[PDB]
RNA sequence: UGAUAUUGAAUGUUGGUACAGCUUGUACAGGAUAGGUAGGAGCCUUGGAAACCGGAGCGCCAGCUUCGGUGGAGGCAUCGGU
């Protein structure tokens, strides 16, 4: 009845809301919450999935850095795997992948 | 094209907040050419967030962008077989186009009745990142991070 | 202490009206058993618990049980024990009760008005069956249909003490995931005939 | 509780594979592209040799070592990123060593792909 | 194929029983890791209190545990609150 049940609301083209403390059955089917929370509702965006598995967002105008910084380590990276260590070029993107760590561990 | 980069347009700064963004938000919401109703409606809506938060509008509208503009995107690209996600670093400029659009279009599909209303809501939660908008910014973030493997290739 | 019997069930029969429910059932619960019992809706499950509790009296065969065991039943009709809970305050010593009820999340259920305590919500009345079964210290638990209206904590809560509970537990449920915690064996109810399985609810399907 | 170790990091063209062992090759710890939840076109990539490397080099700090000898084998793409993944760990490496295997004219190569 | 008789000895490993010792005990608040019950206002103290350090086990990451070395007069409570 439960696995019959998942497969029409899947399909349902109309608005539901659910209540349930079985996640995976929410995870399967939500894709809002209204979290109650300290005598508040707020919507979100989310699913029931992700809203539980969020992390602070205390850091999140520095994690902007952290994810540029760490954007072009890979970029350095994949070069570097491409080319011999004899080549000229090699040598530039060494030190920059150094100084560029360097960042790194400045910003962590 | 394939010429070269294109001069870029400017625009003039609102005339009540003196300020290029509000000036260029106003163009984004402005359909048909009716520059009229999008500039009635942000200013419906700054009056809405003052009158709410009790901060200046501006504030809430700027921390409202940052939480939005992205920096990191992702392009596609087909390599052989399956098609890549490349993720790439955002020009300024697109960081805030991109704040806008998303800003605009995720307020036009909130539930409240006016746009005024919904584009204020839309700010608020931008405010304090809850909303439609941040939640399209986690997501681009999301691919890019993911597909992080891939920066190397590029055009 | 042991692993002494502590339920027995041999023959066990049971018809409503035309439809048999329960046909030669032999099994026996152990100290120390976690037994899921599970099979889809309409098998009997209930039905076997309340014959194994004393509810419901079998057509046919014997329930051997230690004439002292105190069986400590979740029951299904959860609204009937906890409209008495006005009446198990003089029953049960209090204090025992009102520690588990704060650990089970229902926090200060001192101070509620008895309206309250009539309007609750389904899942606070399972909070609040749960915590007056263990404070009877039962030695035989039974437990039908739990973590139907619990939230996280009480999910939480109902496994932590499981494991420490010292007696069998037979926990009747559908929920994959409470049973892959807490049982070691899981007694399928298909066409009236008991079928066993070790081990928990996922390897028990496959 | 071992301080020098050999880091064996087999980059092949679909797994980067980084063993860490003591100077006698006893296996004190290993990760994989694999093992790492990498599937497919990704374990091959040198950002995946990276966190290969990371999750190994973090498997042995607990054992304690503090220097690694790195030895390289195959043909894969990983072996820089999994080389500077150990070296970001903390755990400096004294030398790099490839020591991919070469037959002296052995046996038959399996037949050539007709791709 | 198994039990058992012919059929013995020593060791190691692993369960059960009885005894003894080492000990082991964190909801929240409360000063904090409060196992239950009983008496309970004195107890310990160069026969080493507190405090410092080292060692070790546990651990809910708060912390408690005891072998100890420095250390030398307090330390703990019923009262108080929780
Ligand atoms: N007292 C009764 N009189 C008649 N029929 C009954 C009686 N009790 C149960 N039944 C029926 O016999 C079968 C036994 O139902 P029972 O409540 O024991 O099942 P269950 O395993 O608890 O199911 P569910 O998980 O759906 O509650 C069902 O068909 C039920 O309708």
């Amino acid at each position: 009845s439960r696995e019959q049940l998942e497969q029409t609301l899947s399909e349902f083209t109309g608005t539901i809301i659910t209540v349930s403390h079985d996640h995976y059955f929410l995870n399967k089917l939500c894709d809002r919450l209204l979290v109650f929370e300290n005598q508040q509702i707020k919507r979100f965006e989310m699913k029931p999935q992700e809203y539980l598995n969020k992390d602070v967002k205390s850091g999140d105008r520095s994690e902007e850095a952290m994810l540029i910084i760490e954007n072009k380590i890979a970029l350095i990276l994949g070069e570097l795997s491409l080319i011999d260590q004899n080549n000229p070029k090699y040598y530039r993107l060494d030190e920059e992948f150094n100084e560029l760590l360097k960042q790194k561990r400045n910003l962590k | 094209p394939r010429k070269g980069p294109v001069a870029k347009r400017d625009v003039l700064p609102d005339p009540i907040y003196n300020s290029k963004l509000v000036s260029r938000l106003i163009n984004k919401m402005m359909i048909d050419g009716k520059k009229g109703k999008s500039q009635t409606i942000l200013y419906k809506s700054f009056d809405i967030i003052k009158e709410r938060t009790g901060n200046d509008a501006m504030e809430v509208f700027e921390q409202a962008l940052k939480n939005i503009m992205p920096v990191l995107e992702v392009k596609a690209r087909r390599v052989g077989g399956a098609n890549y996600q490349v993720p790439v670093e955002v020009r300024p400029e697109r960081r805030t186009t991109l704040g806008l659009r998303w800003l605009v279009n995720y307020a036009r599909l909130r539930g409240e009745k006016t746009m005024e209303e919904r584009l204020a809501n839309e700010i608020l939660d931008a405010a304090n990142n809850t909303g439609a908008a941040v939640k399209k910014r986690e997501d681009t973030h999301k691919m890019a991070e993911a597909n992080k493997a891939f920066a190397h290739y590029r055009w | 202490k042991n692993q002494r019997t502590i339920v027995k069930v041999s023959g066990l029969e049971k018809s409503f009206h035309l439809r048999k429910v329960l046909q030669n059932l032999h099994f026996e619960i152990k100290n120390g058993d976690r037994i899921g019992l599970v099979g889809y809706n309409g098998t009997g499950k209930t039905t076997l618990a309340n014959i194994i509790f004393g509810k419901i009296t079998p057509d046919n065969g014997l329930i051997e049980k230690s004439r002292d065991l105190r069986m400590g039943y979740l029951s299904q009709s959860i609204d009937y024990e906890v409209s008495h809970f006005q009446q198990s305050i003089a029953e049960v010593e209090e204090h025992e009760l009102f520690q588990h009820a704060s650990s089970l999340g229902l926090n200060k259920v001192f101070d509620w008005s008895e309206d309250r305590l009539t309007h609750l919500s389904g899942g606070e009345k399972l909070k609040l069956a749960l915590s007056m079964v263990w404070a009877t210290k039962p030695d035989f638990l039974i437990l039908d249909q739990p973590t139907n209206h619990l939230d996280f904590t009480g999910i939480n809560w109902l496994v932590s003490e499981l494991e420490k509970f010292h007696g069998p537990v037979l926990i009747i449920s559908h929920d994959r995931h409470f049973l892959d915690k807490t049982v070691n064996r899981i007694f399928e109810l298909e066409e009236s005939r008991i079928q066993f399985f070790n081990g928990n609810y996922s390897d028990y399907r496959i | 509780n071992i301080e020098s170790g050999i880091a064996h990091i087999r980059s092949t063209f679909n797994n980067t594979i980084v063993t860490i062992t003591d100077t006698h090759g006893n296996a004190i710890s290993w990760s994989s592209a694999g093992a790492l939840g990498f599937r497919g076109s990704r374990k091959s990539t040198p950002f995946a040799a990276q966190m290969a490397a990371e999750t190994a080099a973090k498997g042995s700090i607990e054992h304690g070592l503090k220097t690694l000898e790195v030895t390289v084998k195959g043909p894969g793409s990983g072996r820089e990123a999994a080389i500077r993944a150990l070296q970001a760990a903390g755990l400096e490496v004294t030398a790099i060593r490839d020591v991919t295997p070469v037959p002296h004219n052995g046996c038959r190569p399996p037949k050539r792909r007709r791709v």
